[PDB]
């Protein structure tokens, strides 16, 4: 059952993580699917970080978020020590407090977006939408192609995200409440939802749309 | 464009 990858890190900081790996029996991806079970993450001082795509999609997929400071002492301790020392609870915008991944890898299948339908209308940079998509389908949404093709009516609320400045030839970014009835939120709306894990009360990023 | 995700020296 047991796998994960690493984010931030260097060359040599890799390689303690080789070590590490290659000791307790482990396997080690570059990239993540849905059977890692850990993200090793670069901190300082204690426990806070950055934000880092793979950095998401340990909290959607509400998995095992280590800092790294749990393997240069898994090494400087003989032996794996426990991951409930170890874990992040920060990074350079979203705070020191919060503990992300604690009400994800507890709270599950009570899930943030509950009931909810997103749909991602781009175009967006350093995250495909596929691995955004992908990302919100972990917080329990549900990707819609293009708004048109929305579920409206009965039950569930909807949304569109878009990535403000990304927006090549843009204010093509202005007309949308213009192309449809749900909500328009910045890319924003859905980091720090996921990261936070709490589920923005989205009051705050939500871009004006033309009547 | 800052940008996010994976780097190195004098962070």
């Amino acid at each position: 059952r047991m796998s994960m990858v690493v984010s931030g890190l260097t060359p040599e900081e890799f390689m303690l993580v080789y070590k590490f790996a290659r000791k307790h029996h482990i396997t080690l991806t570059n990239l993540i699917t849905e059977e890692t079970t850990h993200v090793v993450m670069k901190t300082d001082a204690e426990f806070v970080c950055e934000r880092t795509l793979k950095y998401f999609l340990g909290i959607a997929g509400g998995k095992w978020v280590v800092s790294y400071f749990w393997v240069t002492q898994s090494i400087k301790e003989r032996k794996m020590l426990n991951e409930h020392d170890f874990e992040v609870r920060g990074d350079v915008v979203n705070g020191r407090n919060h503990q992300g991944p604690k009400r994800a890898r507890e709270s599950q299948d009570r899930k943030i977006f509950r009931g909810l339908e997103i749909c991602c209308y781009g175009p967006f940079t350093n995250m495909p939408t596929d691995q955004l998509e992908w990302m919100v389908q972990l917080c329990g949404a549900s990707v819609v192609k293009e708004l048109s093709s929305f579920t409206l009516g009965t039950g569930v609320h909807p949304i569109v995200v878009v990535q403000p400045d990304a927006w090549t030839e843009d204010n093509g970014f202005h007309a949308i409440g213009q192309m449809c009835e749900a909500p328009v939120v910045t890319r924003e709306w859905v980091l720090d939802s996921v990261a936070l894990y709490q589920c923005q009360e989205l009051d705050t990023y939500l871009i004006p749309q033309i009547p | 464009g800052f940008g996010e995700y994976s780097r190195s020296p004098t962070f």
